[PDB]
RNA sequence: GCGGAUUUAGCUCAGUUGGGAGAGCGCCAGACUGAAGAUCUGGAGGUCCUGUGUUCGAUCCACAGAAUUCGCACC
RNA sequence: GCGGAUUUAGCUCAGUUGGGAGAGCGCCAGACUGAAGAUCUGGAGGUCCUGUGUUCGAUCCACAGAAUUCGCACCA
RNA sequence: GCCUGGCGGCCGUAGCGCGGUGGUCCCACCUGACCCCAUGCCGAACUCAGAAGUGAAACGCCGUAGCGCCGAUGGUAGUGUGGGGUCUCCCCAUGCGAGAGUAGGGAACUGCCAGGC
RNA sequence: GGUUCUCCCCGAAAGCUAUUUAGGUAGCGCCUCGUGAAUUCAUCUCCGGGGGUAGAGCACUGUUUCGGCAAGGGGGUCAUC
RNA sequence: GUUUAUUAAAAACACAGCACUGUGCAAACACGAAAGUGGACGUAUACGGUGUGACGCCUGCCCGGUGCCGGAAGGUUAAUUGAUGGGGUUAGCGCAAGCGAAGCUCUUGAUCGAAGCCCCGGUAAACGGCGGCCGUAACUAUAACGGUCCUAAGGUAGCGA
RNA sequence: UUGAGCCUUGAUGUGUAGGAUAGGUGGGAGGCUUUGAAGUGUGGACGCCAGUCUGCAUGGAGCCGACCUUGAAAUACCACCCUUUAAUGUUUGAUGUUCUAACGUUGACCCGUAAUCCGGGUUGCGGACAGUGUCUGGUGGGUAGUUUGACUGGGGCGGUCUCCUCCUAAAGAGUAACGGAGGAGCACGAAGGUUGGCUAAUCCUGGUCGGACAUCAGGAGGUUAGUGCAAUGGCAUAAGCCAGCUUGACUGCGAGCGUGACGGCGCGAGCAGGUGCGAAAGCAGGUCAUAGUGAUCCGGUGGUUCUGAAUGGAAGGGCCAUC
């Protein structure tokens, strides 16, 4: 195995202190970090694993969206972190600043299939750091699929030595371990290579933890 | 088991019901060459990796 | 009697998956010698015991026979 | 078979910047010889042990496998 | 009595030869056919269709002593059940018989159910 | 190695299986003494056919030999073995 | 000679030299549980190994195997000494399933590692040891002369039962 | 001198482009701001030039960064990570190198002593040496031990109980001989199945690539056939065969019994389920079978609802894998 849930709960209990959670201004986040050993270019050990958290925290995930007119008034109630119409992509051609912006300060980009401009313009400034869109369903009754991507993280390594993602906030380490172990089941099912681990930590707004395993 | 060109035991757990057995295959000829559908719970013939995984 | 070895190039015997038949050496040419050998490069030299079978292919094995030969069986 | 190592010319073996893949002894041959050995110098020389995956490009990086091999397990 | 079809009783008189006749009935060939089915190639072998045509045959009989095969009455092996004998086990007083051999023997037999002179 | 007074009927003790066996060993009896019991068990008269002790053939493979030729094979000779 | 009285009556061999060997010395031997008494009232020319076969010469020769031991250039892989990995007993962490830190420990053949010996080297008294078939002298055939075989190897330092 | 941890002190880097000296690995979009706290401008001095030192500006101006430009790859701001190794501190093992109150005095001097034992000190000597307790090693026949089957036309050899066949040997059953022929120490990645399919040759005659031969169409229609090691025997509605479709060789019990001596070794009415095999009738414990191991006692090992001297967990047992 990678690890199990008591191993992580027992380390999260420490990551959320005044010693480790060195606070600036607001309610900050917690992170799972996992580092490998024999990892090279072959293919056996590449991920993506889009993991919609078991127990969503105090701070939700930063989802843009792109609807069509009929399902648009559902999605308008449904708390997307921003919206642009399937239409108004026509107007965004050559707007470098917005493109780089949106790729900088959102995390997910859910599109009705009619949006076929978003495939072209946005790649160049999203891909080198590695975050992604998906084809949204076309229906009116759409909330829980917005909420899906408003709660979800990606297991990013296509070629690099280590994987590290947001997993919770300051309030409760126990529900937050149940978040971390769902990431770890998705990994061990994809990259069946186990002893190629270097280390497994957790981490904050800054300082990391040397988890008991 | 004692020799080399000899008939050997390969430890054989089922695909669904845990239960394991053994008897006879051979290191004389190429080894990549079996799996099977039988069931020691008898309920449904489905899957059996043998001792061997083909 | 049984069980082994052996009948493979002048000499000495190597070799066998079971598809090629070997070299130390003697001859032959080649040239160096008038010549010959050394040494030399080239080339060659065969009852591969016979019979039957197994086999893709038996010099080889298995089996029947022949023959040289050895250890023991005998006191 | 537990873990490292190696396999690159006939045999010992370089191969570590991933961009030309080769040296040594020997073999061939010429020069030389009176003919060989020697000495000099050209030529010859491959399942890069296997096959992929990754790469613009793979002996090379990685994985799985076989053999050679070193130490090794053991009170069915 | 005569002829056919189907299925038995039949473990070899329950095996061949030479021929000579038979049918739009029985089979069947034969001549079509992607098929059903697919020859790991062919309908040759089962088939599916049945037109058109005759018995090449398939299949049956009738004549038949070429070749297997059949066989009395009797004699005999040799021997249990005995008594006596007695170079290599005989000869009687009995239980009964394969073969040598001779008269002499040939192409079997029998049924069930439908349909035809 | 030896039955230390009498008597009477059943009663071969003395072997089928072996045995890092050697007058040595596991159960055993065709045995009695006490329980339990049926046409139980056997020779015959018979029913029904596998045996193959005999015995007899030349069918088979293995073959005697005399006849008769079965492109088999020889002798004699022409010839280039 | 008188020495094995007991088969032989010596036809046994006790001499005695010496290369080599055990001791630089509380020596070699230990018998007695504590002796230091043989050797010692003494030194490696004192006393013991294994012998020797008068005397005197003469010990040629040849290291395959196999001994005698010695050594270290070097591998087989140990009491010595413990990389690590897997466990146990258990705090912490788990409504449960169960994870899981020290410490205490179990269990590694981590790694060095030659007694033997691969080996390296000296031994002639250590253990034994002299191959065959093919061809031959003005005759027999003597058996001097000969090619070879991966055989470890052909009667020799003598006098002829 | 040389080995184990450990940063207290150091340090192994120049190429273009980016007004500019770019280890990698990550987060996101901000970070510093009390005047004695920060840069930023510009002088001056050391030189293994890849370090820095030392003077003076100014300082709530807005300055570093996604935000505008560059590239082989970003940079502001917090995370992450210490080693191949040196100088020392602070933690500590070893081997050499020796001095030496251990020690032994079987060496003297002194000494109790007209003293061989023997008491004890100055001294002299070597020296952690000695002493043995087990562990690893062969080294020798320097105690003791044993004589380990039997088969014997009496022995030494050559044969067998094995577990097999045919011969020999008197039919239920058997009964050897240094006697006759010959022998298991094994066997499937299929020598696996249930429907289906039947007919193989020699030699005669033909015909691309010969020179006995290999798919054939035909003979005559012979029941003149093939057996991948050893062998006997199968026997043709073929098992040899061989293509499609694919690997059931069910979990569990059994009336009936074959019977035998504790193992055992054989098979089946019928009953449960559902377990697969086919339309159906219905059919069945896999290599042609013969030759293929444990008296069994001590072992070991792996899972449990079976337990365990007051319990609870739990040794060790029970069930049976696994040998």
């Amino acid at each position: 195995m990678l690890a199990d849930k008591e191993s992580l709960i027992e380390a999260l209990k420490l990551a959320l202190s005044t010693e480790y959670n060195v606070k600036r201004n607001f309610t900050q986040s917690v992170e799972i970090i996992l580092t490998f050993k024999g990892i090279d270019k072959k293919g056996d050990l590449k991920l993506r694993e889009i993991v919609p958290l078991p127990k969503q925290p105090s701070k939700a995930k930063r989802v843009l969206v792109v609807p069509s007119s009929e399902q648009l008034e559902y999605a308008k109630k449904a708390s997307p972190k921003v919206v642009i119409t399937r239409e108004e992509l026509q107007k965004l051609q050559g707007q470098k600043r917005p493109v780089k912006k949106l790729a900088r300060q959102n995390e997910w980009f859910l599109i009705n299939q009619e949006s076929a401009l978003a495939g072209r313009i946005l790649g160049p400034a999203l891909g080198p750091r590695g975050k992604f869109p998906t084809p949204l369903p076309n229906t009116a009754d759409i909330s829980e699929y917005i909420n899906r991507f408003k709660r979800s993280v990606l297991v990013k390594t296509k070629d690099q030595p280590q994987v590290q993602v947001f997993i919770g906030t300051e309030d409760k380490p126990e529900d937050l371990a149940e978040n971390a172990i769902a990431v770890l089941n998705a990994i061990e099912n994809k990259a069946k290579v186990e002893t190629n681990l270097r280390n497994i930590y957790v981490k904050t707004t800054g300082k990391a933890v040397k988890v008991k395993r | 088991a004692k020799g080399i060109r000899e008939k050997i035991k390969l430890v054989s757990s089922a695909g669904t019901g845990h239960f394991y057995t053994t008897t006879k295959n051979k290191r004389t000829k190429p080894e990549k060459l079996e799996l099977k559908k039988f069931d020691p719970v008898v309920r449904q013939h489905v899957i059996y990796k043998e001792a061997k995984i083909k």
